[PDB]
């Protein structure tokens, strides 16, 4: 019973936007309308580390367990992102579909 | 497709609403069956199977 | 506009709900009248001119469904309304409705409780279609209901008002036989049949060893 | 509120080192109950002092159905007075007790879901099988069930003493929730 | 992880020049280039059968599959605690699946499991209690009845305006909550009464039977629930009129002490009467009992002339020892067979 | 095969209904058809052809 989270926007030196974070948005979904380059992830994705452990029936240590795994835009030429939608599949899992 | 009780046209997701959610555009198959429950035989209508 | 039952707008598809309710009241009333009435296939051959004394190949096997299909044709047909099958917590659990007790039964209840101390074995058959469980609860609920009328019974340690002499023998006139010796005499018959089949057992055993000893010689 | 918790029913069993025969002790009594395919022993039912005598085929016996502790005691030897009619030894030695049940009325409505969220790390309940909240206390290793009517029952205690100091210990967690 | 000259700990994978190397920001020495990408038997059998059974009932109950694999972990460790032996296999998976239903907090209530196996509800909840004590589930969420409303409306064949019929309901459901109607009562009971009142005040689809066909709770036990609601406080405001925008608390009157009113320094240690004072009342003679004698229990003895009267009735009802006898006589007959 | 596994019981013979275990076998038609269009290979049996 651990989800996947879309937290983002780490800061440094009075400024949130690092060179890799000019297009993350407040929600983690990279905001629609501006350009991207190599690097500069646009969907921030985090997965728990105890993916295959037995469920211990207690509530002791679940506060900080998310290792990062974003999705990077490769490519030889800077592009834009056209529109981003999210919805739910047949059985209830959140979907993320952004169109470049 | 349609039932034999309500006799409405259909209750359905549109296909373009379906083709971007990774679902299958489907309508259920309905049969009617009769059998021996017990003391007597009964018939049942509009059974979902697929 | 009281919150119980206004008939006040469109109310789509209520008719299938309607006659289901009128049928469930009809079903329970036929359960009342079961209570009111209860109170009160070898093998076949033939003789051909061509081959006489020939046996039928189809009668050699049996179908095992034609006999079942006859009665299944002669059962009542009904159309299932998916509203009728409704189920709650009171479903598939043992226990039923007890037929409430009458004062005519109490004179057969007080006196059967006056004669013995409290003996639930033989008073069960006195109420022929009542069972051992709910009559034990009839002893329990009367402790709170009539605590003082029961308290006269255990003080009574004597033969009571001599009117049980009929009910002494009304119990006895069912299957009049000397039960203190009726059970003895047929039990002795049963062990006699078991002794005879035990005689048939060993006499079958001794001839069998005798016969195959002769096969061991040859 | 200095209320007094009353005690509704005991249990008590004693050993009997004499072998019992079901034919010679049930068929010539007054409280005769023996259906062998229903139950393999006999129940005596006397209503003074309103308790019940359960026996066994091997010989052992257990009494249940008294309010007071000594109330069970005086009948426990009257029960063995019937087995003094038949020529049996009736060797009862240890009048041990392992269950005493008690109910009370504290008479004010309470919340129940707050301590199911606060003190949920040890005790819990469900509404849909039974309407009551089961409460556990491991300090005497006791179980007890509470209500929303303010009536609280105590069961599962071997010793009569052990219901008492448990019963005031559960009050400060009970009056915690004044439904502000 | 540690560089060879400046001993840095951070390595940054540069991917712009199709090399995909490993190098630190501090000095610039590569770490590694040329990356290497990768292009009992009966114990196993008894859970493979148990896998398909969880696969079975999840299909029929429209369970989303991320509960089924999670519920397999519960059965796997409860297998180790010797809980499955003796009990019914078709029962023990139903209680096992229902735990993972309430950790996920779904709409699936318990009796829907009891329906298709055609057994009693109280049997399935019995082993649910006897399980949940044994393997020590401490944390477990409450069955909030707010879940059940918005799942009922889809099968309730109501009009197109299916969002307004549940928005007003959850206002009624939060009004249901702070008032004292459900504390020891049933979740499916009170969650079926709130949708009853919201449906009638806009439609007339409620027949006291269609919502029963959904909620599976009987008809007469919900008739009390609106009469419970009617005479508590300020409900006469909301019987006939008054658009549903009141924010009040009112009186707090659960009926469980209303029935009780219809009937009518801490404690020091040695004020209660003890238990050893009653142990020393009657002397504990192990062989003797002739100090607690009486006269009526001394008269407690058979009717001597009504003995053969009574056992003739007792032998006239009994046949259990009869067939026991020839079966006991069969124990000797099978010895030579 | 799910019917006679239930009907091999002495007490379970009078008021049993068989329709409540049709939903467990329902989706075998669906998940068969969906992979039959997704992965373009058809495992027939009456011809045994691939
Ligand atoms: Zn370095």
């Amino acid at each position: 019973h651990t989800q996947d989270i879309i937290g983002g926007m780490r800061v440094d030196e009075n400024g949130d936007p690092i060179w890799q974070h000019q297009s993350l948005g407040p929600d983690g979904l990279g905001e629609v309308g501006m350009k991207v380059q190599s690097g500069q992830i646009y969907i921030n994705k985090s997965v728990p580390t105890n993916s295959a452990d037995a469920p211990n029936p207690n509530n002791v240590n679940v506060q900080t367990q998310y290792r990062e795994a974003p999705v990077i835009y490769r490519g030889p030429e800077p592009s834009h992102i056209d529109q981003v939608m999210m919805s739910v599949s047949d059985n209830d899992q959140a979907l993320i579909k952004v169109l470049l | 497709g349609k039932k034999s009780s309500s006799s409405t046209k259909d209750y359905l997701t549109p296909p373009h609403e379906c083709r971007l959610r990774d679902m299958t555009y489907s309508a259920p198959i309905y049969v009617d069956i009769e059998y021996t429950r017990g003391r007597n035989i009964i018939m049942h209508k509009d059974v979902e199977i697929g | 506009c009281k919150p119980n039952f206004p008939i006040g707008q469109i109310s789509e598809n209520f008719e299938k709900s309607k006659m289901a309710k009128k049928a469930k009241l009809e079903k329970r009333r036929h359960l009342r009248e079961l209570r009111m009435r209860a109170r009160q296939t070898a093998i076949q051959l033939k003789l051909n001119p061509d081959g006489t004394m020939a046996i039928d190949e189809e009668t050699m096997v049996v179908d095992r469904h034609k006999n079942a299909s006859i009665e299944n044709e002669y059962k009542e047909k009904v159309d299932e309304n998916p509203f009728a099958n409704l189920y709650n917590y009171g479903s598939y659990g043992r226990g039923s409705y007890t037929d409430p007790w009458t004062v005519e039964e109490m004179i057969k209840f007080y006196k059967a409780l006056s004669m013995w101390g409290t003996d639930f074995n033989l008073i069960s058959q006195l109420y022929p279609y009542r069972s051992r469980k709910q009559v034990k609860a009839k002893f329990v609920n009367e402790e709170k209901k009539r605590p003082i009328l029961i308290e006269l019974a255990l003080r009574s340690k004597l033969p009571p008002n001599f009117d049980e002499y009929c009910c002494e023998i009304k119990k006895n006139i069912g299957t009049v036989a000397d039960f203190n010796e009726k059970l003895i005499e047929l039990q002795n018959e049963h062990k006699h049949h078991m002794k005879e089949i035990e005689e048939a057992k060993n006499t079958a055993k001794e001839e069998d060893q005798t016969a195959q000893r002769l096969n061991d010689a040859n | 509120s200095g209320i007094v918790p009353t005690l509704q029913n005991i249990v008590a069993t004693v050993t009997l080192g004499c072998r019992l025969d079901l034919k010679t002790v049930a068929l010539h009594a007054r409280n005769a109950e023996y259906n062998p395919k229903r139950f393999a022993a006999v129940i005596m039912r006397i209503r003074e002092p309103k308790t019940t005598a359960l026996i066994f085929a091997s010989g052992k016996m257990v009494v249940t159905g008294a309010k007071s502790e000594d109330d069970s005691k005086l009948a426990s030897r009257k029960y063995a007075r019937i087995i003094q009619k038949i020529g049996f030894a009736a060797k009862f030695t240890d009048f041990k007790i392992q269950n005493i049940v008690g109910s009370c009325d504290v008479k004010f409505p309470i919340r129940l879901e707050g301590l199911a969220f606060s003190h949920g790390t040890f005790s819990s309940y469900e509404p849909e099988l039974f309407p009551g909240l089961i409460y556990r206390m491991v300090k005497p290793k006791i179980v007890l069930l509470i209500f929303v009517s303010g009536k609280i029952v105590l069961t599962g205690a071997k010793q009569r003493e052990e219901i008492y100091q448990a019963f005031e210990a559960i009050y400060p967690v009970l009056s915690e929730f004044r439904k502000m | 992880p540690v560089c060879k000259n400046c001993h840095g700990t951070e390595f940054e994978r540069d991917l712009s020049n199709a090399n995909n190397d490993l190098v630190c920001k501090a000095c610039g020495v590569v770490s590694e280039d040329n990356p290497i990408v990768s292009e009992l038997e009966s114990r196993e059998a008894t859970l493979n059968n148990a896998r398909r059974k969880l696969r079975a009932v999840s299909y029929a109950l429209h369970i989303p599959e991320y509960i089924t694999d999670a519920a397999f972990q519960w059965y796997k460790l409860a297998l180790a605690n010797n809980f499955v032996q003796g009990r019914r296999s078709q029962n023990v998976i139903a209680s096992c699946l229902y735990v993972a239903c309430r950790k996920e907090k779904t709409h699936h209530m318990l009796i829907d499991f009891s329906s298709r196996l055609q057994v009693s509800v109280y049997s399935i909840g019995a082993t649910f209690l006897k399980m949940v004590k044994k393997l020590h589930i401490t944390e477990l969420p409450l069955a909030d009845p707010s879940l059940f409303i918005q799942h009922f409306a889809e099968k309730l064949d109501l009009a197109d305006k299916k969002i307004k019929v549940v928005k007003d309901a959850v206002k009624l459901a939060q009004r249901m909550s702070k008032d004292w109607m459900f504390e020891g009562r049933r979740p499916a009971g009170i969650a079926g009464a709130c949708i009853l009142l919201a449906c009638r005040m806009n439609n007339l689809r409620r027949t006291h039977t269609e919502i029963v066909a959904v909620s599976h709770v009987a008809e007469e036990t919900l008739q009390q629930r609106l009469n419970e609601f009617k005479n508590t406080k300020a409900a006469k405001l909301s019987v006939q009129k008054f658009r549903e925008n009141d924010v009040e608390d009112g009186e707090a009157r659960p009926p469980s002490f209303v029935k009780n009113r219809k009937k009518e320094c801490p404690r020091n240690l040695h004020l209660l009467p003890t238990t050893d004072t009653y142990l020393s009342k009657v002397s504990d003679d192990p062989d003797n009992l002739e100090d607690v004698d009486d006269e009526e229990l001394n008269a407690h003895l058979l009717n001597e002339e009504a003995s053969k009267l009574k056992e003739r009735i007792w032998i006239g009802l009994n046949a259990d020892f009869l067939l026991e006898q020839e079966s006991k006589r069969l124990k000797q007959e099978a010895d030579i067979a | 095969l799910s019917i006679d596994k239930v009907l091999k019981k002495p007490n379970r013979a009078m008021e049993y209904d068989a329709l409540l275990s049709i939903n467990v076998h329902s989706n075998n038609i669906t998940s068969g058809l969906n992979r039959a269009i997704s992965t373009g290979n058809w495992s027939l049996k009456r011809f045994k052809m691939e």
